[PDB]
């Protein structure tokens, strides 16, 4: 069960950072 | 003649916005506004899908069955709108946009010459602890952090929907007293 | 043949439950469960109003237009369900029902012989302050209070969705050091 | 504006206490 947690750990943060990069100049 | 397709469209969009708000992580400040902003849009959608549906019931003559239910919906919407107005009154009173962003019950606040600190808080307690430190200099309470721009006033106050609770600064725990380097602890006691 | 009235009924009930959840005060513990429970019902309603509407679009043949939108809705519902499963995993891991009740990002926890403390927290900080006191004996962090039943362990940990951050107890600020009667301050530092 | 706040202050708490009394034996 911990393997899924390890795999899913940083992908959400990476997606949030991608959103940061995309919409930084919009707000 | 009100077409039924608009109801389905509003339902789909409202589902999209519930789904968006139910997964947004509340880590950074920008998300909170987004987390609020989506809700705002959702609220409009929640209105749009409601009255239109009501406009269908009167159109079909099936409104006499559930007039009480829609009246309850409108009453609760009025209560929510009044709550939002109280939040706006608080953020005007606390001189910061934090009350509209955070969802905490109370807000511990203190006003300085240039900046005003409005940190969310759960409930009124006997003591309040503020941790000043850096990695960036900031004041942290219960995990919620605010970038400090000045000192701390010896009179800190907690805002609320109907409460205004003043606190008295008693002791300042410097690193020598605590043994934790680069961390200053300010302790406030609730004035009677 | 799927009648259109069920969609209107689901819309009305979903509006009722949004309106209920958007006004519930998060002061006492029982409300939180209610605040969660209503949401749970709402989620079911959010599902019921969605697929049924989808079942209408295939019925009317207008499904090829917005298949992407409903796919996004279902994807976000799957993400929300996975989030709820992670919350259940956390509350099983933290030995308490607090993670399902509170909506905080992290949970500072420590396990004792008889009771287990799982107090919500915003984010991982360098230090964590716990205030022990009565009026009832309890431990309070950031306004969130939990009725104490035992002492405090010198190793306290912060749970998260993907983080497990241990903390070290450095200093205990007793009333003599602080000058605040009937209030004990425990300070924990983040272990490297 | 403060008159409405003063009037509305304790009525919400009284309603919540009424709910406490009503549904205490239900949960």
């Amino acid at each position: 069960f911990s393997k899924l947690r390890e795999q899913l750990g940083p992908v959400t943060q990476e997606f949030w950072d991608n959103l940061e990069k995309e919409t930084e100049g919009l707000r | 003649s009100l077409p039924f397709g608009w109801l389905v469209i509003g339902v789909a969009f409202l589902a999209v916005f519930q789904s968006a708000t139910k997964i947004i992580a509340l880590n950074k400040r920008w998300q909170l506004a987004l987390y609020k902003g989506f809700q705002f849009i959702c609220n409009l959608l929640l209105l749009f899908v409601t009255i239109y549906s009501h406009l269908l019931l009167v159109a079909a003559g099936m409104e006499a069955q559930f007039l009480y239910l829609y009246a309850l919906i409108y009453f609760l919407q009025c209560i929510n709108a009044c709550r939002i107005i109280m939040r706006c009154w608080l953020c005007w009173k606390c001189k910061s946009k934090n009350p509209l962003l955070y969802d905490a019950n109370y807000f511990v606040c203190w006003h300085t010459h240039n900046y005003d600190y409005c940190i969310p808080y759960n409930s009124v307690t006997d003591t309040i602890v503020v941790t000043e430190g850096d990695g960036k200099e900031d004041y942290q309470i219960g995990g919620y952090s605010e970038d400090r721009h000045s000192g701390v006033k010896d009179y800190v106050v907690v805002h609320g929907y109907f409460t205004e609770v003043y606190y008295q600064l008693e002791s300042t725990q410097i690193t020598t007293d605590t043994g934790i380097e680069n961390a200053t602890f300010f302790i406030f006691n609730k004035l009677v």
